[PDB]
């Protein structure tokens, strides 16, 4: 699963079978590590207006 | 059910009678007008291709 965004620390604590994170309009905000079982929430870049 | 558009009233009409108030009745109703929606913007080339 790629894409781009800030990786930060999660509160969101994730059940044992469960690896990606989806809000409500089904884009992935928080991710399970493979290589160690912590959560990250994604937060997307700070796209804007110019 | 066949809808009912209100109860009958048959307003009693004659050449000389007339029907004046005697008291009143001060009420306050609500009306509620929408003003303005969320403002949002979209990065066409973000949405379409990343
Ligand atoms: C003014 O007088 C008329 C008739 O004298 C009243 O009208 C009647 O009202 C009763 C009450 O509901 C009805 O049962 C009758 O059928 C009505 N008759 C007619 C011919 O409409 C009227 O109510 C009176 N107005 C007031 C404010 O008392
Ligand atoms: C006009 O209507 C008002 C109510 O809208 C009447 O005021 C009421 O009067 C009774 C008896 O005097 C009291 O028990 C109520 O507490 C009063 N209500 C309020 C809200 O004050 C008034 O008396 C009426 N006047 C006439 C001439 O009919
Ligand atoms: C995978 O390797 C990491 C290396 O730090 C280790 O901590 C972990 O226990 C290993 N196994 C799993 C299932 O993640």
């Amino acid at each position: 699963l790629t894409g781009t965004g800030v990786l930060t620390e999660s509160n969101k604590k994730f059940l044992p079978f469960q690896q990606f994170g989806r809000d409500i309009d089904d884009t992935t905000d928080a991710v399970r590590d493979p290589q160690t079982l912590e959560i990250l929430d994604i937060t997307p870049c700070s796209f804007g207006g110019v | 059910y066949t809808m009912s558009l209100g109860a009958e009233n048959s307003v009693a009409y004659s050449n000389n009678s007339i029907a004046i108030p005697i008291n009143f009745t001060i009420s306050v109703t609500t009306e509620i007008l929408p003003v303005s929606m969320t403002k949002t913007s979209v990065d066409c080339t973000m949405y379409i291709c990343g």
